[PDB]
């Protein structure tokens, strides 16, 4: 996924809480999002 | 009736025809009839021969390169049923390299007990499709047929239908043996007892064809048995059965195995009694009686040997097998190798199974049609003495269906000597040889390569074990997955999941198209789960996972997997409407039609239509309608990625139109517009209306309705007022109701007795003029018409105004 | 200058780490400050940094809350050099709340780049701010979604922009408005001063603005001059860390030597590098899985390591892989289930594997299945250092290829028994190296066939017809059923009948590209009892030419009323190479219905120009076959043309005004023996008209009657913008206006002229103007006369 | 030479020809004429030996 | 693919050699090269 659409798979798996080079380019990875989660954001 | 002739115990004709008149008395055969290899022979020597008596062959017919010969109808007109006790290569009737021959002409055939019909390289033959097996066999799909002349050809197959015809698959056909005859059928509630011309039944025991109907005495074959004629389903004493057609009297098997101990024939058979039967030999458990024929049970345990020649027998076909009826103990070695292609399980059950134990070795060798070793029944022990090259006891090689090995819930097993071979079975389990090795007791004897850790089921489903989907979360288009972490004894085993799955429109799906997602496993907490992409919404798909390990031959891991799940994805928003279309039937009425979208998106709840009306082109009202041309129309990071790693950075990794509710309609009628007046639809499918109704876009559409009549034509009289200088100022009320608007009247004014010259009252002539006039104008009687144009097209003329100036 | 040397750094999640911009002046790097949510604007009011000067790189603010103006945080900020443009930008504020105005008002210039100012509810005072003044390009800007979109020239309410003189472009204008220095930028502290200027147009060095960075002072990031020994130094910094390797070179401090160059461990010079040498790549072990795992690979030439490869399942590696050239430890394949041959390897020629493998092994080869090929071994060039070679469960390598291995690497004495083994390798791969030899091929245009000798199996039967492969070959070299886990269309052929001479199989191809190559080979197909197939040499084909296509685009511009120029496209199909183009041009005779049309009346408007079951039912027709054997016997006891050649255009003279002219347009592949020339390509072009065609030439004579009656006689332009469809005349008698008449074609030639009846008392005049297709002419001379 | 049904039963009536082939009685030995012609090339007294009379 | 279009095959399969015509084995069935080879008669 892309620029945007990326976005909703963020809310997705990261819930309550690079990038598109990873989902637009190369193969969106689902583990890789996970970690990306801001917890203390 | 009876069976006038003799018996004709089987025979073969070979190299001329001149022996073929051995079945000059007979009417029956005991055992199999053999025309073959014929050289020197022409039709004209066929023609002559002709066999009427006979009526029922045993075993079996087999015609193999006979020259000369066209067509068998001439020969053979009377042959009603074969037995087929004992085949021929699992084949009751062979046809093989029939050269000349045109048709077959069997037309009194109509039955087989126990067999299947091989035709096949004649390159001669046709009317073969126009006959029904169905009626003729049992089992249909055991025939082999290819290579004729009907097939690769189109010999056409000419014959009356007059006969009946009937389906096969889709479409009916005639059922004709030859251009003169036609299969013999009848009603399927006396199925095989036979029945007359005019289709009244006959006897319950009878088969095939009857002369009286309902009567055991005048037939002509029965299925059960034969006695004297008038045959009998079960004959009493003193008639002990013989061959499974006929029984005789004691005196009959005594003096024929009298014949047989004497005359010390190779071939012979010491013939015993046994259950009122004569049979050649009775089984293990018995003994013959010198005194009687009858073979009294034995004090003992000693089993029927039956003992191989050279220590080894193949078994490739039904006739192989059932030289091991009855057999329960074999001195040599087995080999089971069925080039087949149609399953054999059933008759080698029933001639095999009885067999117990095998002093030589078993191999199962290139068997395609076999599913399970299960039809050996009651085989218990392998001493393998006769050990296989490579010193080996059971062997296998290249069982493409070879599923299961033997039911190990309840059958023992023993191996004495000899190691085991495995190879190229797609479609077994270790977790089944595993299972034989550890009943076998050969478990010390298992050596490297002995056992293929691959070829050995590439494509099958038994790693034994359940996996559980510990989450599932639902959307449009991304389905959330997430299972229980798997983990055997040894975690560097496991070598990552895969998820299968396939969209599901029904419940019926199988296990084991179904497009595959590798997951790298996880690291030891921490379910593995996976994310869904790409879904249709609002559709059903089937799921399921599987594990996938090392060799792990030493120890039993095998895996696991999760059982078939079913799950759907959510409705969204509908497509766009389809087929809109707009047709004003009426100067008010208009029809609007439109189709379901093609993405319904989940269950259409309704259609949402609005409409309105235009207004007309202000330009309309000043153009000028009588000057040249005065035709009124009638109706790559980019700026893209810019932002997508500004988003990265940012983030960073972590360490009102009148309307209604069209319900189940997709034809729409509006009353009460305008006519001939354009007026702006659009339409909305809704999969969705009472939870904050969800519609798709708009299906825009314009349409103007029907033109009216008195519309354009001009109502109000016609008033003039003269000037003293003889010009003429005309009132006349517009149409003020045309069809859509006027563009211009028309007025045709005219002198008495002269011409009539047309003058032009456009929109600002009227308007701006406050009418019209006429300059110029000598006194006389005129008479003026005046037509109004309006958008649909011309009014009427008023009435000629009649004045003088 | 008063600071420190401030690397560019980002500060999130509070405003804490603001606190060490404290103690800085000039930032040598980029600030990108965002994540503040907690931040109110009272907390604002009382930080500030004065002591920054200059960012180097460039800024970004993103998720504002709180700030309202930055005039206070960032007061003296200069100049953004955007020595690293953020996408050819140098400022990038985004999503700001609270934040009204700009407050920037030591902002004068930026280097290089633009900004990028969006969706921004409260900014406002951005009418007044000069872009031009400040940067040398406003094209490039887009200031969206603000607030002051939902002269005099000043920042805030009380800052103005200031506007520099035009003679002061770069130099900077001081509180006088006087030029400053020439390396002098937007301001200065003293006109014309270099060491009083408050930005370096071109190098900074101590104080002084320069142009240059003489020596041993290199242009370190073209903003300032730094010697041998700090750019080392910061060479080695890298060198000790995770990276911008710091490389001398042109007298630049380049963060990589660029193509053809290689950094010296005597001097950070980029020597020029020998040949293409692109790097060395170092670990000492790594596995690829899968296309991500070899995509940091891109570049790697030598490996200073080993490589384990395990592909759970193409082109893909292809592209990330092939630009190895040498391994130093042991290569290792193991459970690559989409690999089918090593060929992407284009450059492994010599391995070392100093490090060996378990076992002392330099290649390892485990549980792969669909490998195929290794190399093209007759002309791959393969050299093992030392080691040794495992082959296990490889069911799909025949046997040749590793028995070419060790011949071709030279490592025969290095294997040992069961290194290799036998029963394992090989088993699904059935090659049995018997040659197909093809009898003859003859080619057409359109199709071509195919025939080749005859063979059999010791069992006839046991053949079950031939496979055929063929597709297009670009070039003369290709390789044999690769693809993927694959192109290469095939057909099905029947065996030949046993003529007991003898027939050949034969093939006829269907439908194909004219004058292509094609690769075509022959493979046959027989049940194992043993394996008795064959294979035929990879044959390529050149299908013969035939009639090219239609050139393309015909287009054509009349840039004079004789020159036509035209230009077109090569056809699509060449089929050959293009001998020349034959072009034909003909005068196209204009529309005759104008010579009987009157156009002076109403119409005045003038246009202007799947496979085991059958192998199965053969084994099962066999069996029986046997069976009945074996139980039966029992022994005994013309158009101007032009052949333009090597050219896609053309140019067409001698032709007249306003005159339409017919092209036609082929291709010709052929030259000297009877031109292959495609169907004609058509179009109508039209010269531009004279401007003098239109205008009447000849003075007008007319006839005075005794009735008043003029008898108008004039000489039409004979040759005019194609023709004339009607005269207009003008004619004004004294004291009377200009009465307008239109002459007709059938008007001037029956009337021969005009004529006139009744003309009042008075002095007349005649103008007449001739209406051509190009439009009107000119009006004749007033013929005065006193009727 | 190697020759294999089909072709084998023309071989056949040939060699042999005119008079017929030997046929006495059962009396299945796996080696009839498959694996001592077709799978192996066979001389013409293997063949001889299938006629009747000589 | 039968009878007005493949006579230029028919052409093409044998040349000077001739063929008589009879087409409904490949227009409905397919063209091997092995009836294309017989039908053109010498």
């Amino acid at each position: 996924l892309c620029g945007g659409e990326l976005v909703d798979t963020l809310q997705f798996v990261c819930g309550d809480r690079g990038i598109v080079e990873e989902c637009c380019f190369r193969s969106c990875d689902l583990a890789l999002l996970e970690t990306y989660c801001a917890t203390p954001a | 009736h009876l069976y006038p002739g003799e018996v004709c115990p089987g025979m073969d004709i070979r190299n001329n025809l001149t022996r073929l008149h051995e079945l000059e008395n007979c009417s029956v055969i005991e055992g199999h009839l053999q025309i073959l290899l014929m050289f020197k022979t022409r039709p004209e020597d066929f023609r002559d021969l002709s066999f009427p008596k006979l009526i029922m062959i045993t075993d079996y017919l087999l015609l193999f390169r006979v020259y000369g010969l066209e067509s068998l109808k001439d020969l053979f007109p009377n042959l009603t049923v074969i037995r087929g006790s004992r085949l021929f290569f699992n084949y009751a009737l062979v046809i093989f390299e029939m050269v000349h021959l045109k048709e077959l002409g069997l037309y009194n055939l109509m039955n087989i007990t126990r067999g299947s019909v091989r035709i096949e390289k004649n390159n001669e033959l046709c009317y073969l499709a126009t006959i029904d097996w169905s009626r003729i066999l049992d089992s249909v799909e055991d025939n082999y047929i290819v290579l004729n002349k009907d097939d690769n050809e189109e010999c056409g197959d000419i014959c009356p239908g007059n006969c009946p015809a009937t389906v096969i698959n889709g479409q009916f056909v005639e059922r004709c043996w030859t251009h003169s005859h036609c299969q013999k059928v009848c009603p399927t509630i006396c199925k095989s007892h036979g029945c007359t011309a005019e289709g009244l039944c006959c006897h319950s025991e009878c088969l095939g064809n009857c002369s009286q109907p309902d009567d055991p005495t005048k037939c002509v074959a029965c299925r059960n048995f034969y006695l004297d004629g008038r045959c009998v389903e079960t004959c009493p004493p003193p008639y002990y059965h013989f061959q499974d057609w006929r029984c005789v009297n004691f005196s009959f098997c005594q003096d024929l195995h009298h014949k047989c101990k004497n005359s010390r024939r190779q071939g012979c058979h010491q013939y015993v009694i046994h259950n009122n039967k004569c049979i050649p030999e009775c089984p293990s458990g018995y003994t013959m009686n010198s005194s009687n024929l009858l073979c009294t049970p034995c004090l003992g345990p000693c089993p029927k040997v039956c003992h191989l020649l050279e220590g080894e027998k193949t078994i490739d076909s039904v006739t192989s097998a059932q030289e091991l009826r009855g057999c329960t103990v074999i001195n040599g070695s087995l080999i089971i190798n069925i080039r087949g292609g149609n399953n054999l399980a059933a008759e080698l059950e029933a001639n095999l199974g009885l067999i117990e134990e095998i002093s030589g070795y078993l191999k199962i060798r290139r068997s395609y049609a076999l599913v399970s070793l299960s039809f050996f029944r009651k085989l218990r022990l392998i001493r393998g003495e006769t050990l296989e090259i490579g010193n080996y006891s059971f062997y296998a090689l290249d069982n493409q269906n070879l599923r299961q090995l033997w039911d190990w819930s309840k059958h023992n097993l023993t191996i004495t000597q000899g190691k085991l071979f495995f190879h190229y079975n797609p479609k077994l389990c270790l977790s089944e040889i595993h299972k034989m090795e550890e009943v076998s007791g050969t478990k010390g004897r298992q050596e490297r390569n002995d056992i293929a850790l691959k070829t050995n089921g590439d494509q099958a489903s038994c790693e034994n074990e359940l996996l559980k989907f510990s989450y599932i979360r639902t959307s449009f288009d991304k389905i959330l997955l997430r299972w229980e972490p798997y983990w055997p004894p040894d975690f560097r085993d496991l070598l990552g999941f895969m998820l299968f799955y396939k969209e599901a429109p029904y419940q019926n799906v199988t296990e084991f198209s179904w497009t595959v997602v590798d997951i790298d496993p996880p690291l030891r907490q921490n379910h593995p789960g996976w994310l869904m992409r790409g879904l249709k919404p609002w559709t059903q798909y089937a799921i399921f996972v599987k594990t996938l390990v090392t060799f792990s031959d030493e120890r039993r891991t095998y895996g696991a997997k999760s059982d078939i799940i079913y799950v759907q994805t959510d409705a969204t928003n509908p497509s766009v409407p389809l087929d809109p279309i707009s047709v004003s039937n009426s100067s008010s009425q208009i029809i609007l039609k439109w189709k379901p979208p093609s993405d319904p998106n989940g269950n259409i709840t309704h259609y949402l239509v609005f409409w309105e009306r235009q207004a007309e082109d202000s330009e309309l009202f000043e153009l000028d309608y009588c000057l040249k041309g005065l035709k009124l129309p009638s109706r790559s990071s980019f700026r893209k990625t810019f932002e997508d790693y500004l988003h990265n950075v940012v983030f960073v990794p972590r360490k009102h139109r009148p309307f209604e509710k069209v319900v189940n309609k997709e034809s729409l009628v509006i009353s009460g517009l305008r006519h001939f007046t354009g007026y702006r639809i659009e339409l909305q499918a809704c999969n969705q209306d009472t939870p904050e109704e969800r519609c798709s876009v708009a299906a825009y559409v314009s349409a103007r309705t029907m033109p009216e009549a008195k519309a354009d034509d001009i109502v109000g009289p016609v008033t003039h007022e003269i000037f003293e200088n003889n010009v003429v100022h005309l009132m006349w009320q517009e149409p003020k109701e045309p069809n859509g608007l006027i563009v211009l009247y028309e007025v045709s004014y005219r002198r008495y007795g002269d011409e009539e010259l047309h003058l032009c009252v456009s929109r600002k002539h009227f308007a701006l003029e406050r009418g019209c006039r006429l300059r110029g104008l000598s006194p006389g009687n005129y008479s003026v018409r005046i037509r109004a144009t309006s958008l649909a097209g011309n009014g009427s003329w008023t009435e000629p105004t009649y004045f003088y100036v």
